[PDB]
């Protein structure tokens, strides 16, 4: 037999070309692979952890060096606004000479990239000013991406793997990573800010040949032991000064300002000094709650038992939860996935309307491909949340320990649930589509005065309540005499409101009737997706077509032509089905984020406001008006740098139809085809003198669906990203 | 088959109804250069008439592309 | 069981194929990747030479071809190696054997390279 | 002494994109048609 | 006015949007003659035109810069303002008939229920049965209060089919 | 009854061949073949395509898998009325006697077979896969 | 004539017959009251 | 091979041995149905999972039951 894979004896014994597929597939599922015990699970994936950690920072590294070595990062910093960023050099011996040509800008010698990344500014911001800095910085995360691999091999030698009750003390991780990975990092950035980044933007070179030398307030840790803390905040920055230099540079290290920097049109660095400060407080005192070794604090399992309604209302409440949490690694993968994928897309929306980087408002390009980035990663992030909870109930959910606990009863009126998120996503879809259509049919007709146009006064509400003073409501912070205007008009207001009144940032963008109807569209695919991947959670286990599902895993292919026909009835067929509606949420949003801020760059935000209530509007004004330069980057008559998102834009739609393939034509078809392929290679001569070591055969009922979806997902975002980044670049490049 | 011949008769006989009673047929025999074969007129409701375009011959209506008027003329 | 069909068995045709050096048995299998080799390597040249990026070159043009050819042998016999390396690991004709199919393969690449050569200097 | 040489693109590039891929290829091809004892 | 918006009846762009609409027809207009076909159905739709431009401002609404209608969904400043028919009013209209619709189709459906075959009674339509229930639709708004009241609009739990869990 | 002993000298039904039958497969893992006698001559429809006749008395075929001389099987007992019994052949002459297992038909109830495979429960009382978690392999509930 | 009467109470029939009257209610209603966005 | 499994809900009907196009099942003596047979699933060896025993089963549910298990060239149905 085959040695590959040696975690899968039945796949080793497979004598198809179904075993490499599957080996691959089935790598990283430690719990199936054969002889896995419970503790040797946990020793294996800790050691992974530790993989993924060295790579994080080699890929750092990787992006430091390339910066140093071929970027123009010197040079930028002198003039960020009329200069673009050097992302690497190419070296491609298939260029022609036009090509070597067109893509040789930035002032570099050579063709280039531009980075649309950020890490510019980002890395300017917090102090880094020559190459020299890019390069010790390279130094220091290869060494520590070294480090990180050392120990994930350390941590798997005979005396070091830790037991399976080390890794079960949920009390004493809690409180180290809420004090130290969390409180003392951010309390060791905000020293970095004080100490480093807050004198390199005042002109002041700190680095660490001097900084034992240089005081980071003129009174030094005196106002710190006093209690006479307002010194700090004494002297900020003018409104006058110039980033990188002293000139209206201030002396204060930690303030409450509350706006934007005038010249940057960012966040205070001093401003950010003191909100790391604030939370590393609040995280190193959370980090004292649990009991450990020491006779104080709380016991989880405590905490858990003793929220139980009195009245019945959620049954046995929380009773056993403990365990089921603790002993269920899905479990835990899923509450991680949802909460860093709802803290992935908080990032997308507070980046773009509060920028924190100098410089980068103005970089057009960059905020998009930023917003984009993180919120197709959110996207993606948050499907696999629910598959990791639908891959608990199957494998992990012991209903017997959960008796009556509010987990056993979300699993008793499913069909209440699932039934209401299907009402609400039809009344979604037939109104935001229905109102759509009508707005169409009256613009067809030539009469936009009967669209149905509905202001979105709730959100206009919120924004006045934060100080939008256009729309005239007129209270709390929009009225000068409430009380919530006056108490905070010393501390932040003055900051915070000069910002939200100017329309020429992103705080609070101005809204109207055609920011109403994509934000319903927006919920209707929150919600259908919800519903696939709920759906797909709570009959993991079973329904009235597969009574016992759970006996067949997560994933199997169906369950036969039988009782009327079984296709897609695995929760990981519901899976796949949502990623298609989590691309379609994300691309209505993303389209909803670019068009409303290419219309604002332009300084016309009245095609927006006319254009987007309807939808030929969006695909005329915003798909087909855009796409020109990304077209042309390449023709008959020449071509120019933007020639590669032109290839790449085609390369998009081609993948993506080449996983229409796989969707749509099914397996049966194609193991008929490979068999006369078969008898005709044992029929040539010449070529029957080779042959094959595995007989090959048709990809799995399961591979296509995953196989189709990939190249479906992948060309999604390729075609998508070549029209972001052209479509902006061109415009403001 | 007899059910589909007549089916087709009924569809025949609309176009030629249509060709004499709705069409701009007789205006565009002068000028079949400079006007639109036409033979579908809609009703003014909800204003759906912009449909009917000026095609010419003093007619409005939509413009048909199915070759009626150049097969009538040719017999 | 089996549909017979001129194509399939003929008497030209049968007796073509056994003249050929893949089923010429009691022949050294080194000395039939050579044979096989030249054969090869000597074709290859020509696609490169004029249709390559350098095609239009007055002088680089064969050169930069044959060379390209020459690459492309060397691809082919590493291809070879490995098969036999996954193919033999556990007979009559001693080409189909761990030992024979290696020898078979390092002939390949001095004949592939050979062919290569010989087809420069014909044009040169 | 950070700066790698002005040549360094031509070695790497070539190295990383065929001569590596080419053996991780043969070696990984080699691998998984390989019988257990 | 609410939310920064304008009467249509004081707005520039909502003039100026007639103006253009109107000044399309009477391009096309100039082509054809007096008496004619063409003629009289472009006036019409002038006529048409001008009415519904009067219709709009005289109905209160109000407008965005771009001179188009903007309708108010809240109860609060719907009612305060004189906008409630636009979608306050609104509401209970559909409200109405989609429960009406709903609860004459749920009678029917328990009526045939009783029936030798109730299959029979859904593809072949009892007429005569459902046009009788269809004119007692009007009064659903009290019924359904004294079924919900009763007890009897709801199922129990004990006789509905669910899947293991 | 006893086991039956295969004849290869048995001829075969008049059949002028096609590209659906045997591979390589046969020469090195295995082949199968069904016999019958036939009444008479008489015109039935291969599995691997085309019309075959089949000769008076014993018949004799070969094909790649089993379930192309059981669809055979299935043909010859409901349109012709016979009892075709078919084997294994292994390529070191190795014959092993597959169908009818013990001489009697499975849909046919027989004395001496051994239940397998029989789970004494129903479908719903298998246990929740939680239970049978790290038990060497990959295993159902119902394997238990 | 039962039969016949039957078979206009099949399920596509009535459709036919409530959706065409459904229809030119509300044709005829906006016949009478063009361009209704609001209710006064 | 997959696995196949026979539940004490069979009434030994014998609809499952006849649509197995594979001859895996078979009836054998029983004593708790009134038909006094069971069904019996002794060659699993040669099962490709195709679930046409499963479509012929009356019983709800299920009595007979596949389970799709690892791979070889029989259960894959090859001829080659
Ligand atoms: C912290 C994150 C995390 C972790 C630790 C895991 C861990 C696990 N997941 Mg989960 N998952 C996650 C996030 C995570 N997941 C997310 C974000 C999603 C949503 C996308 C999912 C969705 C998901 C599903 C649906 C399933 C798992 C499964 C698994 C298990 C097996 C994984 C495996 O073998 O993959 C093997 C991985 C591969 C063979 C590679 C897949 C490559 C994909 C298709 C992308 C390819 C991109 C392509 C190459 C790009 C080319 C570009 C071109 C220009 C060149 C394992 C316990 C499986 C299971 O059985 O769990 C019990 C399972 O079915 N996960
Ligand atoms: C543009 C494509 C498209 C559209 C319009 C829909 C629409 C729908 N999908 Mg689907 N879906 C799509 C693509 C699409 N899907 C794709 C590519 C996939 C991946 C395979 C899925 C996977 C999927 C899943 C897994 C689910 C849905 C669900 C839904 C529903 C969401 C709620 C809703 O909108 O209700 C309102 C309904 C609509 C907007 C549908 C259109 C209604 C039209 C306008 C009616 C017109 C009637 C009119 C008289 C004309 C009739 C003419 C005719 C008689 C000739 C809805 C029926 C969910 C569902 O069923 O929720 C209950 C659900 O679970 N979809
Ligand atoms: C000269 C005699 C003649 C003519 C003109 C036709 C004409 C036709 N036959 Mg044919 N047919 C004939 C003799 C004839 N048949 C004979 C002798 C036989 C028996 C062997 C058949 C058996 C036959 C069958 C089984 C079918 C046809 C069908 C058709 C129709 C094909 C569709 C088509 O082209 O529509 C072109 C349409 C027209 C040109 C319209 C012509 C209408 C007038 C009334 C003439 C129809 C011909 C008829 C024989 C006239 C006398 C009928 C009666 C009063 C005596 C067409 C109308 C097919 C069909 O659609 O049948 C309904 C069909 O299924 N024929
Ligand atoms: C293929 C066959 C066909 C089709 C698709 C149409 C389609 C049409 N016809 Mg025509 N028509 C046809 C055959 C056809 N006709 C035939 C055979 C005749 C002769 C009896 C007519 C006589 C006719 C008249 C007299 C009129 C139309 C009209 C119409 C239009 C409105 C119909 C309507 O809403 O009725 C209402 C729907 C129901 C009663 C249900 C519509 C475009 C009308 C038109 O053009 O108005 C400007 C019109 O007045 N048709
Ligand atoms: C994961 C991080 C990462 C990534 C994605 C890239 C990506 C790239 N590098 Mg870079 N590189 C990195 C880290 C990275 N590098 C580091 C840490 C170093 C310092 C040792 C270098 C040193 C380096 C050189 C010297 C060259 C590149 C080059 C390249 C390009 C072609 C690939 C190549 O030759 O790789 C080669 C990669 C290495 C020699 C380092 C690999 C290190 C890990 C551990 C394996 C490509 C843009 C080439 C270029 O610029 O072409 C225009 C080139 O000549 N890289
Ligand atoms: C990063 C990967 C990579 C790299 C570095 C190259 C490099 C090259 N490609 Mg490209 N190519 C790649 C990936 C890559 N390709 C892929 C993935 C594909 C498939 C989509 C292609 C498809 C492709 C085609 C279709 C063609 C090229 C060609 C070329 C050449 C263009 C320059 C020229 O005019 O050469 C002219 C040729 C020369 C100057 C000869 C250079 C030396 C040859 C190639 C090898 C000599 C070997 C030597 C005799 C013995 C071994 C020595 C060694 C041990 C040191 C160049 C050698 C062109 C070419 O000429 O190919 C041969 C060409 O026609 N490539
Ligand atoms: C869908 C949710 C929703 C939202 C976000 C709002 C939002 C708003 N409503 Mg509305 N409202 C709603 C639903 C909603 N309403 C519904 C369903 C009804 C019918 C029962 C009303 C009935 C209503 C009235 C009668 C009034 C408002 C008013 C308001 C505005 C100021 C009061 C306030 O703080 O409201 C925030 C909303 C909530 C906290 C939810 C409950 C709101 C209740 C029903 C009304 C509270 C009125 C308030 C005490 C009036 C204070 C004096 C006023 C002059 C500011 C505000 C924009 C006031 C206004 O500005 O009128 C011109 C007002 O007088 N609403
Ligand atoms: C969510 C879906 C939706 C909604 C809410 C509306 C709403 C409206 N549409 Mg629009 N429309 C839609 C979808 C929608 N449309 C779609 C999909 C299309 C394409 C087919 C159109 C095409 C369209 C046209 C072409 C027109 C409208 C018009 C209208 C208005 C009709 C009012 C009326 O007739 O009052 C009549 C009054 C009533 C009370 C009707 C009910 C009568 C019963 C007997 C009441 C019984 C009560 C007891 C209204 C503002 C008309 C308009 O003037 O809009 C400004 C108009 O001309 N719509
Ligand atoms: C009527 C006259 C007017 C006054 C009526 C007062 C009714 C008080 C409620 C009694 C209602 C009642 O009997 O409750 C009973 C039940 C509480 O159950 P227990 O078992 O804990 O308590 C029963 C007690 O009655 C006796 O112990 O609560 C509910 O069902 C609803 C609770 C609403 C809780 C409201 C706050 C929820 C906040 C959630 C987070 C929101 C975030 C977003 C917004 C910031
Ligand atoms: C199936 C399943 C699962 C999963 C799940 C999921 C995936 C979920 C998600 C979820 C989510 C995703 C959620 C979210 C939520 C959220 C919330 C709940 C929020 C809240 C908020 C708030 C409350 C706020 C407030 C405020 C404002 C608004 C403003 C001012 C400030 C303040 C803060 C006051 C698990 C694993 C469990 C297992 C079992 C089964
Ligand atoms: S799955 Fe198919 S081959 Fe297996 S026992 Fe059932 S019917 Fe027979
Ligand atoms: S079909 Fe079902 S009930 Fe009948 S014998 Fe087979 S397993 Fe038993």
């Amino acid at each position: 037999t085959k040695l590959f894979p040696k975690f899968s004896q039945g796949l080793a014994q497979d004598p198809t070309t179904r075993r490499i597929w599957y080996g691959l597939a089935m790598a990283h599922d430690f719990e199936s692979h054969d002889g896995m015990t419970e503790e040797n699970l946990y020793q294996k994936i800790f050691a992974s952890h530790f993989g993924q950690l060295s790579i994080i920072f080699l890929w750092t590294s990787g992006n430091l060096f390339h910066v140093a070595w071929q970027g123009n990062f010197e040079q930028w910093v002198t003039d960020p606004v009329h200069i673009r960023p050097i992302a690497h050099a190419i070296w491609d011996p298939h260029f022609g000479q036009p090509a070597v040509e067109a893509f040789t800008r930035g002032g570099a010698s050579g063709p280039v990239n531009i980075s649309t990344s950020g890490v510019y500014q980002w890395w300017y911001t917090i102090g880094m000013r020559t190459n020299q800095d890019l390069y010790v910085g390279s130094v220091f995360l290869a060494l520590v991406s070294a480090i990180f691999l050392f120990a994930g091999w350390l941590h798997l030698q005979p005396n070091f793997q830790p037991s399976l009750s080390w890794f079960k003390d949920a009390e004493s991780r809690l409180n180290h990573h809420l004090s130290g990975l969390f409180g003392v990092s951010s309390l060791a950035w905000t020293g970095h800010l004080v100490h480093v980044a807050i004198p390199e933007s005042r002109g002041q070179h700190v680095g660490w040949d001097n900084f034992l030398s240089v005081l980071p307030h003129p009174q030094g840790l005196t106002p710190f032991f006093t209690g006479n803390w307002a010194a700090y905040a004494q002297s900020p920055d003018t409104a006058s000064h110039v980033f990188g230099t002293a000139q209206g540079s201030g002396q204060a290290i930690l303030t409450f300002l509350g706006g934007f920097h005038p010249q940057t049109q960012s966040l205070w660095l001093t401003d950010m000094a003191h909100h790391h400060l604030a939370i590393a407080v609040i995280f190193i005192v959370a980090g004292h709650m649990y009991r450990t070794n020491f006779g104080i604090g709380h016991r989880m399992q405590a905490i858990l038992e003793a929220h139980t309604p009195p009245s019945g209302s959620l049954g046995a409440g929380h009773k056993g939860l403990f365990d089921t949490v603790n002993n269920s690694l899905h479990f835990q993968l899923g509450l991680a996935l949802a909460s860093v994928g709802t803290i992935t897309s908080l990032v997308a929306q507070h980046m773009y309307s509060l920028p924190p980087y100098a410089f980068q408002a103005i970089d057009f390009t960059t905020q998009a491909a930023l917003y984009t980035h993180h919120q197709y990663i959110a996207g993606f992030i948050m499907c696999g949340a629910f598959a990791h909870g639908a891959i608990f109930f199957i494998r992990d959910y012991d209903p017997e320990q959960n008796k009556g606990n509010v987990l056993a009863r979300m699993l008793d009126h499913k069909e209440a649930l699932i039934s209401h998120l299907s009402w609400v996503s039809l009344f979604l879809g037939f109104h935001t589509l229905g109102l759509y259509v009508h707005n169409d049919v009256m613009q067809a007709f030539g009469t936009p005065e009967k669209q149905i146009l509905i202001e979105p006064v709730f959100a206009q509400w919120i924004q006045a309540a934060h100080g939008k003073a256009l729309y005239g409501f007129d209270f709390l912070l929009s009225s000068k005499t409430s009380a919530a205007f006056a108490n905070g008009q010393s501390l932040w207001l003055p900051g915070w409101l000069d910002a939200i009144n100017n329309n020429q940032n992103s705080l609070f963008l101005t809204i109207g009737p055609g920011d109403f109807l994509v934000h319903h569209a927006i919920a209707l695919g929150l919600h259908t997706t919800t519903l696939i991947l709920v759906k797909g959670a709570l009959d993991a286990r079973g329904s009235k077509l597969m009574p016992d599902k759970k006996d067949f895993g997560y994933s199997f292919p169906c369950d036969g032509p039988g009782r009327g026909g079984t296709c897609d009835i695995s929760a990981y067929d519901a899976f796949y089905l949502a990623v298609f509606w989590m691309l379609n949420t994300i691309g209505w949003v993303t389209f909803y984020w670019h068009w409303k801020h290419l219309t604002l760059w332009q300084g016309n935000v009245a095609q927006f406001d006319e254009s987007s209530t309807y939808l030929m509007g969006w695909l005329r004004d915003y798909l087909w008006l855009n796409s020109s330069q990304l077209i042309n980057g390449y023709n008959p008559f020449g071509m120019n740098s933007l020639s590669v998102w032109a290839w790449t834009f085609l390369f998009g739609h081609l993948i993506y139809a080449t996983g229409f393939m796989f969707l749509i034509s099914w397996r049966g078809y194609w193991q008929e085809l490979i068999e006369t392929l078969v008898w005709a290679h044992e029929k040539t001569p010449l070529a029957n003198l080779v042959y094959w070591k595995d007989k090959p055969v048709a990809l799995s009922i399961v591979q296509a669906r995953l196989v189709g979806l990939a190249h479906f997902s992948v060309g999604y975002i390729f075609t998508y990203a070549a029209f972001l980044i052209a479509s902006t670049s061109g415009r403001f490049g | 088959h007899f059910g589909q011949l007549g089916i087709i008769f009924i569809w025949l006989s609309g176009m030629y109804f249509h060709g004499a009673r709705f069409s701009n047929y007789e205006a565009w025999l002068s000028d079949p250069t400079h006007i639109k074969p036409s033979a579908q007129v809609v009703w003014p409701i909800v204003g759906q008439e912009i449909l009917n375009g000026d095609v010419g011959g003093g007619f409005q209506g939509i413009q048909i592309t199915s070759g009626f008027f150049q097969l009538w003329r040719a017999s | 069981g089996m549909l017979e069909t001129p194509v399939t068995s003929a008497p030209i045709v049968a007796t073509y194929l056994s003249n050929l050096p893949a089923y010429r048995t009691g022949v050294a299998p080194v000395l039939r990747g050579v044979e096989i080799g030249l054969a090869h390597g000597f074709l290859l040249a020509g696609p490169f030479i004029k249709l390559g990026p350098l095609r239009n070159v007055p002088e680089t043009a064969e050169i930069a071809g044959s060379l390209s050819a020459a690459g492309l042998v060397l691809i082919l016999a590493l291809c070879l190696s490995i098969y036999g390396s996954a193919q033999f690991q556990s007979a009559r004709d001693p080409l189909f054997s761990a030992d024979g199919w290696s020898e078979f393969a390092a002939g390949f690449l001095v004949g592939g390279e050979a062919g290569v050569a010989w087809a420069y200097v014909c044009t040169q | 002494p950070f700066v790698p040489p002005s040549w360094a693109p031509s070695v790497f590039v070539p190295l990383t994109g065929l001569v590596l891929p080419a053996i991780a290829m043969a070696t990984l091809f080699v691998y998984i048609e390989k019988e257990a004892p | 006015d609410i939310a920064g918006l304008t009467p249509c009846s004081e707005s520039k762009a909502y003039a100026k949007l007639e103006k253009k609409e109107l000044k399309t027809l009477e391009k096309r207009l100039k082509q054809y003659e007096a008496d004619s076909a063409p003629a009289v159905a472009l006036k019409a739709t002038m006529e048409r035109t001008k009415a519904r431009f009067a219709n709009y401002a005289k109905a209160g609404l109000l407008c965005g810069n771009d001179g188009l209608p903007h309708l108010i969904a809240d109860p609060g400043l719907a009612l305060k303002y004189g906008h409630a028919g636009e979608v306050f009013i609104p509401t209970f209209g559909f409200l109405y008939v989609a429960g009406y619709i709903g609860y004459v189709g749920r009678q029917y459906l328990i009526a045939v229920k009783g029936e030798a075959k109730p299959t029979d009674k859904e593809i072949i339509i009892d007429v005569p049965l459902a046009t009788k229930l269809a004119w007692q639709g009007a009064g659903w708004p009290l019924a359904a209060v004294q079924e919900l009241q009763r007890g009897t609009l709801l199922e129990k739990e004990e006789n509905i089919t669910v899947s293991p869990r | 009854w006893t086991v039956p002993t295969l004849n290869p000298d048995t001829p075969s039904p008049i059949f002028g061949g096609s590209t659906g039958g045997l591979l390589r497969k046969a020469q090195t893992e295995e082949f199968y073949v069904i016999t019958w006698e036939a009444k008479k001559e008489q015109i039935f429809e291969m599995p691997t395509g085309g019309a075959a006749i089949m000769r008076q008395g014993p018949n004799l075929l070969k094909f790649g898998k089993k379930e192309q001389c059981l669809a055979l099987t299935t043909q010859l007992r409901n349109k012709f009325k016979l009892t075709p019994c078919f084997y294994r052949v292994f390529p070191d002459g190795k014959v092993q006697y597959l169908h009818p297992a013990d001489g009697v038909y499975p849909e046919k109830v027989n004395a001496g077979r051994v239940g397998a495979n029989q789970n004494m429960r129903r479908i719903g009382q298998n246990v929740n896969p939680i239970k049978v978690k790290f038990s060497g392999r990959m295993m159902s509930p119902a394997e238990i | 004539m039962k039969d016949f009467t039957t078979y206009l109470s099949t399920a596509p029939v009535i459709a036919t017959i409530w959706f065409t009257f459904t229809a030119g209610l509300l044709i005829e209603i906006n016949r009478y009251f063009p361009d209704p966005l609001v209710f006064s | 091979a997959h696995i196949v499994k026979i539940y004490d809900t069979c009434i030994g009907c014998t609809q499952c041995v006849r649509a197995c196009p594979l001859d895996v099942l078979e009836m054998v003596p029983w004593d708790g149905c009134k038909a006094s047979q069971m069904a019996s699933a002794p060659r699993t060896e040669d099962c490709v999972g195709c679930k046409r025993c499963e479509t012929a089963c009356p019983t709800d549910f299920l009595s007979v039951r596949v389970y799709l298990g690892s791979e070889s060239t029989r259960s894959m149905g090859l001829s080659y």
